[PDB]
C-alpha cells in the first residue's frame, strides 16, 4: 500500500526465499527480484467453407 | 546520365533539321512537324526521367541484395479496450477467444481481434482486454472513442469504448531509419570499438535505444525494450550476441536503466475557438505521453523537438505552446530514461 | 453533396527567367473564381486519413520550389485550382460547367508548359514534371472537346 508499487505473489516469493535463507541469501538478486518484477473450430469451419 | 529537358531537345532537333539541307521547312507553332518534334522530345524526356528513377531503384535494390542487411516488417497496432456493463455480473462469464472488435465510422472500418482467453469475474462492472489490429498498417492508430462495436457480445454489455488512441501501428520501415541503421552497420565492421558494441546491441529487434559507457577496462551497456524493461532472457541474449562483438580481454556488464518521472503541465493556444473540445485535449495528452515513450537513453529533455512534434499535428490549428517550469533542458544521466510523466493541458 | 477533400489538398488550395516558347499571363477563369470563393467562405467537409501518397502529398510540398520560387508556386496553385474546377462539375453538380470556355483551358496549358520547362533545369524534382506532362495532354483533350460537350448537353 504505502509505496509506489505493490504485488502480493511477487512479494510473497521474495519472503519465501528470504525466510528459507534465514534473511541472508547467497545473492543480492533476492532484493532485486521484487524491484525488477514490479513496474477455433468455428473459425476454421467458416473459413474452409468459404474457400470451397 | 544528365537530364535533358524538352526545350533543349527541341532546339537541337530544329538545328539538325535546318542544317540537314532543308530551307523550305519551317517550325512555326501549329505545324505538324513542330508537334511531332515536341512529342519526340517529350518521349526522350520521359525516357531520361524513367532512366534516372530506375537508376535510383537499382542502387537501392543492389544495396539490399549486397550483404545480408534488410529492413524489417511493420508492427501490428494494439491497444486496450474498455467494457461497460449495465450491472455488475452475478456469475463468472467466459469470453470466447477470437472475439472481433470493430467500429461503425466509415473512416475506420478496420477490424481487431483478441489473442488470449479472458474471464469476467462476478461483481465486476468493467473489464479491459488487449486487442491486436489484423491489418498491418497505420490504419490501426484510431483516435479516441472509435472502436464502439463487439461481436458475439451478450446483453449484459452496455458500452464499448477505448479510453486512449493506440498510436502504436506503423508502416514499413522508414528509408531514413534504414539508412541510419545501415550506417551503424558499416561503421561497426571494425570490431572492438564503441560503435561495434553499439551495433551488436542494437541488432536485436526487441531492444531499442541502447547506450554505452566506457570506464577503464570496464564496458557497460544500458539496454531496454520499448516498454523500458529488461527481462533476464533478453538480457542474456544481448550478452551472447555481444560476446562475438565484445573486445577481448575487457569487462562487460549490463544493468538495465532507471526511469524518471517529470510533469510537463503543457499549455496550448488554439486558433479555432469552435474546434476546442475535450476530445482534442485527450488527443494532445495522448500524443505528448506517446512522445515521452519510445525515447532513447542519455538524451536531454529537449523542448524544441517536443513543440515541433506537437505542432506537427496541425500547423494552422495549433497556434503556440508554452511551459511553466521545464523551459530549460533537463540533462539525463547515462542510466536515466525519461518515460513516465503526468500531462495536464491548460488551454488559454 | 460534395465528397470531403483531403487535408493536404485543402491546405494547399487555400492560398528573371522566362521561356521563349510559352509564357504565362496569371489569368484565372470565372469557374475557378467561383470555386475559390466557395472554399474560402463555406466550410467544406474534409477527410481525416491521408493514405493516398500521390499528387501534392510529399511532392509539391516536399520540393524547395515553395521557398525558392514563390511566383512559380503561384502557377502550380492556379493549375490545381483549374484542374480541380473542371473535375468538380463533371463528377457532380454539372450546373457550373456553363461558365467554362475554350480560352479558360488554353491559358492553363501555357502556364503548365512554362513551369514545366523551368522544373526541367532541376535534376532532383523531375517527379513533379512526370505528372505535369501527363496532365498537360489531359487539358488539351478538354480544349479540343469542351465546345462539343456543352452543345451536346
Amino acid at each position: 500500500t504505502k509505496y509506489r508499487f505493490g504485488n502480493k505473489t511477487h512479494a510473497t516469493t521474495l519472503l519465501d526465499e528470504y525466510i528459507k535463507y534465514k534473511g541472508e541469501p547467497p545473492n543480492d538478486e533476492a532484493f532485486d527480484k521484487y524491484l525488477k518484477a514490479i513496474e477455433s473450430p468455428l473459425v476454421m469451419f467458416s473459413r474452409m467453407l468459404f474457400n470451397w | 546520365m544528365k537530364t535533358r529537358k524538352l526545350t533543349n531537345i527541341l532546339s537541337k532537333l530544329i538545328d539538325k533539321t535546318m542544317a540537314g539541307t532543308s530551307k523550305i521547312t519551317d517550325f512555326t507553332p501549329g505545324s505538324a512537324s513542330r508537334s511531332l518534334l515536341e512529342a519526340v522530345s517529350l518521349e526522350i524526356e520521359q525516357f531520361y526521367i524513367l532512366t534516372k528513377e530506375n537508376i535510383d531503384w537499382g542502387i537501392q535494390e543492389g544495396i539490399i541484395e549486397a550483404f545480408d542487411f534488410q529492413k524489417r516488417q511493420s508492427k501490428r497496432a494494439y491497444g486496450d479496450v474498455t467494457i461497460q456493463f449495465y450491472q455488475p455480473l452475478d456469475m463468472r462469464m467466459y469470453i470466447p477467444a477470437g472475439t472481433t472488435f470493430t467500429s461503425t465510422r466509415q473512416e475506420y472500418p478496420q477490424q481487431f481481434e483478441t489473442l488470449v482467453d479472458y474471464y469476467a469475474e462476478p461483481d465486476s462492472t468493467e473489464i479491459v482486454v488487449e486487442v491486436y489490429c489484423k491489418e498491418t498498417g497505420v490504419a490501426g492508430n484510431v483516435p479516441e472513442g472509435t472502436i464502439n462495436t463487439i461481436a458475439s457480445g451478450s446483453s449484459l454489455i452496455r458500452s464499448v469504448n477505448n479510453e486512449y488512441s493506440f498510436n502504436t501501428g506503423t508502416k514499413e520501415e522508414s528509408q531514413e531509419d534504414f539508412k541510419r541503421r545501415f550506417h551503424s552497420f558499416v561503421e561497426s565492421r571494425g570490431r572492438a570499438t564503441n560503435k561495434s558494441v553499439r551495433y551488436g546491441a542494437l541488432q536485436i529487434p526487441d531492444v531499442e535505444g541502447v547506450y554505452v559507457y566506457e570506464e577503464t577496462g570496464h564496458i557497460t551497456v544500458f539496454a531496454h525494450d520499448r516498454n523500458g524493461n529488461l527481462s533476464d532472457t533478453l538480457k542474456e541474449d544481448i550478452i551472447d550476441a555481444l560476446q562475438d562483438y565484445r573486445p577481448s580481454g575487457i569487462m562487460l556488464d549490463v544493468t538495465g536503466v532507471e526511469k524518471e518521472e517529470v510533469n510537463v503541465s503543457a499549455t496550448v493556444t488554439i486558433s479555432n475557438k469552435s474546434r476546442i473540445g475535450d476530445t482534442l485535449q485527450k488527443h494532445i495528452e495522448s500524443v505528448i505521453r506517446s512522445y515521452l515513450n519510445n525515447l532513447k537513453t542519455s538524451d536531454d529533455l529537449i523542448i524544441t523537438d517536443l513543440i515541433q512534434a506537437i505542432m506537427n499535428i496541425d500547423d494552422v490549428l495549433i497556434y503556440d505552446v508554452s511551459f511553466d517550469n521545464l523551459d530549460e533542458n533537463i540533462i539525463v544521466p547515462p542510466q536515466g530514461i525519461i518515460r513516465a510523466g503526468e500531462i495536464k493541458v491548460e488551454l488559454k | 453533396n460534395f465528397i470531403p477533400q483531403p487535408q493536404g489538398l485543402l491546405r494547399f488550395l487555400n492560398t528573371s527567367f522566362v521561356s521563349k516558347f510559352y509564357t504565362p499571363q496569371l489569368q484565372l477563369s470565372e469557374l475557378a473564381k467561383k470555386v475559390l470563393t466557395n472554399i474560402k467562405t463555406d466550410d467544406i467537409p474534409v477527410l481525416e486519413r491521408e493514405f493516398n501518397d500521390n499528387t501534392i502529398i510529399h511532392k509539391a510540398n516536399d520540393t524547395l520550389l515553395k521557398v525558392q520560387a514563390p511566383r512559380m508556386y503561384m502557377i502550380l496553385q492556379s493549375i490545381v485550382l483549374e484542374a480541380y474546377a473542371i473535375v468538380n462539375c463533371f463528377v457532380e453538380n454539372p450546373s457550373s460547367l456553363k461558365y467554362l470556355t475554350e480560352e479558360d483551358v488554353s491559358i492553363t496549358r501555357e502556364n503548365l508548359n512554362y513551369v514545366a520547362d523551368y522544373l526541367g533545369n532541376y535534376d532532383d524534382y523531375n517527379s513533379v514534371v512526370l505528372d505535369l506532362r501527363d496532365l498537360d495532354l489531359c487539358f488539351s483533350a478538354i480544349e479540343l472537346q469542351l465546345p462539343l460537350i456543352k452543345k451536346e448537353a
